RNA sequence: CGCGGGGUGGAGCAGCCUGGUAGCUCGUCGGGCUCAUAACCCGAAGGCGUCGGUUCAAAUCCGGCCCCCGCAACCA
RNA sequence: CACAUGUUCC
RNA sequence: GUCUACGGCCAUACCACCCUGAACGCGCCCGAUCUCGUCUGAUCUCGGAAGCUAAGCAGGGUCGGGCCUGGUUAGUACUUGGAUGGGAGACCGCCUGGGAAUACCGGGUGCUGUAGGCUU
RNA sequence: UGCCAGGUGGGGAGUUUGACUGGGGCGGUACACCUGUCAAACGGUAACGCAGGUGUCCUAAGGCGAGCUCAGGGAGGACAGAAACCUCCCGUGGAGCAGAAGGGCAAAAGCUCGCUUGAUCUUGAUUUUCAGUACGAAUACAGACCGUGAAAGCGGGGCCUCACGAUCCUUCUGACCUUUUGGGUUUUAAGCAGGAGGUGUCAGAAAAGUUACCACAGGGAUAACUGGCUUGUGGCGGCCAAGCGUUCAUAGCGACGUCGCUUUUUGAUCCUUCGAUGUCGGCUCUUCCUAUCAUUGUGAAGCAGAAUUCACCAAGCGUUGGAU
RNA sequence: AGGGAACGGGCUUGGCGGAAUCAGCGGGGAAAGAAGACCCUGUUGAGCUUGACUCUAGUCUGGCACGGUGAAGAGACAUGA
RNA sequence: AAUCCGACUGUUUAAUUAAAACAAAGCAUCGCGAAGGCCCGCGGCGGGUGUUGACGCGAUGUGAUUUCUGCCCAGUGCUCUGAAUGUCAAAGUGAAGAAAUUCAAUGAAGCGCGGGUAAACGGCGGGAGUAACUAUGACUCUCUUAAGGUAGCCAAAUGCCU
RNA sequence: GCUGGUUCCCUCCGAAGUUUCCCUCAGGAUAGCUGGCGCUCUCCGCAGUUUUAUCCGGUAAAGCGAAUGAUUAGAGGUCUUGGGGCCGAAACGAUCUCAACCUAUUCUCAAACUUUAAAUGGGUAAGAAGCCCGGCUCGCUGGUGUGGAGCCGGGCGUGGAAUGCGAGUGCCUAGUGGGCCACUUUUGGUAAGCAGAACUGGCGCUGCGGGAUGAACCGAACGCCGGGUUAAGGCGCCCGAUG
């Protein structure tokens, strides 16, 4: 049986990438985080106080509390029977804006622009996203030359 | 006094090299990995006869020594004492284990017996280079070394010039046009990316 | 471990950081008239051998050292105990170790 | 846990109850004695477990600490 | 009160 | 075009050598009474402006190293799923989809925010 | 003599004599924890799996502020050389940060100074094992008193991952605290809150052996036979050929290597049986196998004869009397 | 013979099998006789031992009461030069 | 004709063990002079030894005859004396307090301390130097805990190697 | 807490040998699985699925001419030193070297190495609980009716990827807590019908056709029947079918 330590198997998890050691960049510290922001977790090995547990590494949560120099968020952790909406306190260097939501917000703004537009026209423009359709049958040409014949190679022992 | 090679033929466990943790290992039987006229240039031994494995197995150090002596013994007799240069391209680093009896398996972890060499399919075991008139002297001598190895091995004569990574049909013109410089057993590849004073060192 | 005989720390009654006198608290006498001692003396009276267990499986080789903070400022005289981690050596107010000195 | 006592040259015993010299043997370097050996007699080292104080002055009387054993004791 | 012994040939 | 002050990204920015710097600047530089600290005004602090691009710094260059980004390596190695596939086994082949990393060969050698100058 | 108090008291009485375990016992702790790996790129994940470590230590090795760069290497300089001291240059850290290991750190988190005790008091919330319960550890805060710095800030112990313990009982501390049962006062005692005195079998009984005089309830969940898988070991047979064989590898052999068979040895496992399968040998007797000792028929010999070796079809027939 | 729960009378594939019996016989029916006693578990006991944990009979010692009488001495305390 | 054991006659596990086992005469100890030694008994001015008195009673070890019974009291037992006195309960004494209560001195037996005892339980090794081949040690020194197996005997009923 | 037994039918639903704790290991408690009792809504909402964007890895692979550890072989070096000598009193003067060191190469690796680095996976978001406005409150923060949060009032329906399914929720509650096998990954062991792990599926709990026989193999899961057609297997006879 393995030990029950807090930082078990974090040899490569809470380690800085190659040629990225030293002083932590200042743009991560002074980012702003409001309530309800979608935030993912990536533990940074330089700072140690406020370090999240390894089970939340790579997961994403939602901000419910903002303190002076730490942000409390609600993550979704599954433990063997259900997902727990649990509340953790974590320092800023482990906090990054999640851009998964940003694609949806820029779509809503673009959809509402095209919802106000053509409202005086009435045209049903395709508003929902669609999957990849069939490839819309087309003519393919070759400029005079015939498609050159390809040939399987004879076997030769390279080694 | 040891077990036969049937017990350790297959690559059963993870690689277990001799390191800080794996200590107390008896020394490998193979010490010299190449002999012959090794102090030779690349212009006089352009054959590059290779021994190629065909299975995913383990080759013991005493098996490598067994095929080292018998291949070298006939090769000296065939062309001469210094008419060849042979190498073995398996260095035994994996360490096999023994559960020695006198209890059962109550806390039974192995003790090192010796070294062994992991081999893949198509990886060169033994390399021999000599002149062009000793082509049949190398092939049949390597057939004698097949009997000292477990499993199936195949004999291939490569198209490489000596123990280098270059093709033998086009090895000459780079030497004449000065893109390759021999240095004993190997050759020096000269790219057009270094300082121009290095180009002025040659071509003069 | 070494702790000084004087330490300026918080006081409950005054509410401000004041200097305090540091000493080690030692276990007092059982006083023979506590509720548990009177219960145990009545239970052990008469026949029946012994009623309550005797702990004879000691494993700790140390004790948690305890201080006794005495408030030196007059008319307060507030006493307090501060707990420090386990150690087998403990002395008061001596040998500040003189960093950068002869090793022999 | 509270009533005690004792730690001493390279090794074993005093001097402690009363403070004034750290001593006696045994191992070592030698010197004498007997014609010589042996035995015996002598000179020399090298040391009061530790801290502080009372005191003209401490190993000595004191208090606290490290190493031991005598006892009596035991509800986390 | 102790004192034991002085390698062989001449 | 360029510099100073404070920065953001943190090597396309670093490292080694060579060359050029008009103006403003940045610095080199001259001193130690006062503020200050040392064994020593070398460092730090203060008071200055006779000289200078010598250095720092800026720019450019090296069939330069390094770094960044591509081709090759290679649909190779590997791998989700499948078979009453092979093989004595070791292992391998096929269908289905995904898809690497060396060596080697190319291109590039900092952008940019605010305030304040010079080229009036 | 009666009653108390102390000592002795297996003469007698009651009870105990932990757990895991490739049977049990012995050995160890895999029983409470910590690191890397196994661990199959979220997490979790086992074996008496591997290398290990812990029950400490620190008045500073804690908390600020300030200044420097370390290990190592090169060049030099009286004694001074391989290492004593001083200077210059290179130096992404290859040293150091208390310990085992991992991660992290360069005008620091390292080295050296100045000052200090945030190692102080009190609510709550969350994480870590989790049942999402505790203990321990930690993370943001909030209310105060502070330390340091010029300030921003930093700090309510140790750069992070372990360094530790419930009920009851006892001790101490705190309030102009409550009760002390008819009223009042005091001593005492019982409470409330916090800390300590420990349960290492570490979510915590108070606990020595033997039984061949033994008994009971069970177990093939588990050994001591055989049988079953495998063949480490034993035995047996092959392939290559450095050499032995007066020269000649293969008449007979055959090292260094390598491939296989057997359950007539010991092993490994516990799959069958503990509502019982009588557990060694010897005697007697029946049958079977060939890996053939001899006899039948043969081939080859370092087969001149004789005698003796190697090989083949071949189990039909034999393989003894005795000392211990 | 095979597989099976790893040794079949039953199952499968084959060999095949013919009423009712008598006297022997010990190959088998993992024959019967007994909930294995050898091994282990039980928080099941019993006998015995002791440096196991609690006690205790007995025994030794001290005090109180039964316990009265007289005479010296002696120890401490005290008075105290 | 020999070996081992038990001296022997005797007894023993009725129902697997008839013996080398038990007992036995002999030998050597221990306690006790009677309000005592050993023991029984819930109890008593109780009872057995005892209708008895050291040539006796009670508890032991060994096992005829002959010969001998060596060393060791460090350990565990047993026993002896002892203000030379560390510890030591109840009761009593002194002091403080309003009292419960607290403290102090005193402080029996027994443990310690000091002797004795091994026909008490028991134990009886090394190392180092050392004799005219070597070897070995007649001799000398040290501990652990007190000496280090003496007289005798054997590959034994006692020896793994065997 | 250990064995043995535990009595009528039918219908419906239907498991587990696992987490943690216990002097716990033949057993209990607690979670998990199951059954029953129901309730709140429908005639938005939820998915052992996929797609679109967004992050996480350090495993397979590969590398060491990149760090750390291990390691083969030759080359060019100069005085960076030294052992053997040789011409030297001696001299970095000369001189053939031989040694370690340095520089470019080269062979082979690492579960407790890594610059790189997959496939399979793990979180999200894909609207009404969302946007866009106007205004009040704040004892918190505040050059600035600044920032943040909370309250109000109002407008946007064009239900903002695919696919399918009526969903949510509250009580009691038995039994279980000895598992085993198999494709793949993988630990110890030479190996094992050996012991121990991950995912998934089976036996346990399950009949049927086939593999002659049969736990786990292939197909396929079952109310009682007729016709037709097949899977896997098969079609000389046993034995249906190539007579
Ligand atoms: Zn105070």
């Amino acid at each position: 049986t393995n030990t029950k330590g807090k930082r078990r198997g974090t040899r490569y998890m809470f380690s800085r990438p190659f040629r990225k050691h030293g002083v932590v960049p200042l743009a991560t510290y002074m980012r702003i985080y409001k309530k309800g922001d979608i935030v993912d977790i990536k533990g940074m090995g330089t700072v140690q106080k406020g370090m999240p547990h390894k089970c939340y590494h790579g997961k994403t949560g939602r901000v419910y509390n903002v303190t002076q120099h730490a942000v409390g968020i609600v993550v979704n952790k599954q433990v063997k029977g259900k997902i727990l909406a649990k509340r953790i306190n974590v320092r800023i260097e482990h906090i990054k804006h999640s851009k998964s939501r940003d694609s949806f917000l820029k779509r809503v703004k673009e959809n509402d622009q095209k919802k106000k537009e053509a409202k005086e026209k009435g045209t049903w423009v395709q508003l929902k996203r669609q999957p990849a359709p069939p490839r819309e049958a087309h003519f393919v040409r070759t400029n005079g030359k015939e498609p050159e014949l390809l040939e399987p190679i004879p076997y030769e022992f390279m080694a | 006094g040891r077990r036969p090679a049937r017990c350790y033929r297959y690559c059963k466990n993870k690689p277990y090299p001799k390191s800080r943790f794996c200590r107390g290992v008896p020394d490998a039987k193979i010490r010299i990995f190449d002999l012959g006229r090794k102090k030779a240039k690349v212009d006089e031994f352009p054959l590059c006869g290779h021994m190629v494995s065909d299975e995913y197995e383990q080759l013991s150090s005493e098996a490598l020594e067994a095929a080292r002596i018998c291949a070298n013994k006939y090769m000296v007799k065939s062309c001469g004492k210094d008419g060849f240069h042979i190498r073995v391209r398996l260095h035994p680093f994996h360490v096999i284990r023994i559960n020695k009896m006198l209890t059962g398996m109550r806390g039974a972890f192995g003790k090192p017996q010796g070294t062994v060499a992991r081999v893949h399919i198509g990886q060169v075991i033994m390399s021999i280079r000599t002149k062009l008139q000793n082509k049949e002297h190398v092939v049949e001598a390597l057939r004698r070394a097949k009997f000292k190895f477990p499993g199936r091995q195949k004999i291939h004569i490569s198209k490489k010039w000596g123990f280098t990574k270059f093709n033998a049909d086009e090895f000459e013109d780079m030497v004449a046009e000065k893109r390759l410089i021999p240095d004993g057993c190997g050759v020096k590849y000269i790219p057009n990316r270094g300082p121009l004073d290095k180009w002025r060192a040659l071509h003069s | 471990v070494n702790v000084p005989k004087t330490r300026r720390t918080f006081c409950k009654k005054c509410g401000k950081h004041q200097p305090h006198k540091v000493t080690q608290y030692k276990k007092g006498k059982d006083s023979l008239y506590a509720q548990g001692k009177r219960r145990y003396d009545r239970k052990q009276s008469g026949y029946g051998g012994q009623t309550k267990p005797i702990f004879r499986k000691k494993a700790k080789t140390t004790k948690k050292i305890v201080l006794r903070l005495e408030c030196v400022e007059p008319n307060c005289r507030s006493k307090r105990m501060l707990a420090i981690k386990r150690c087998k050596h403990f002395e008061l107010g001596g040998d500040k170790k003189r960093k950068g000195q002869v090793i022999q």
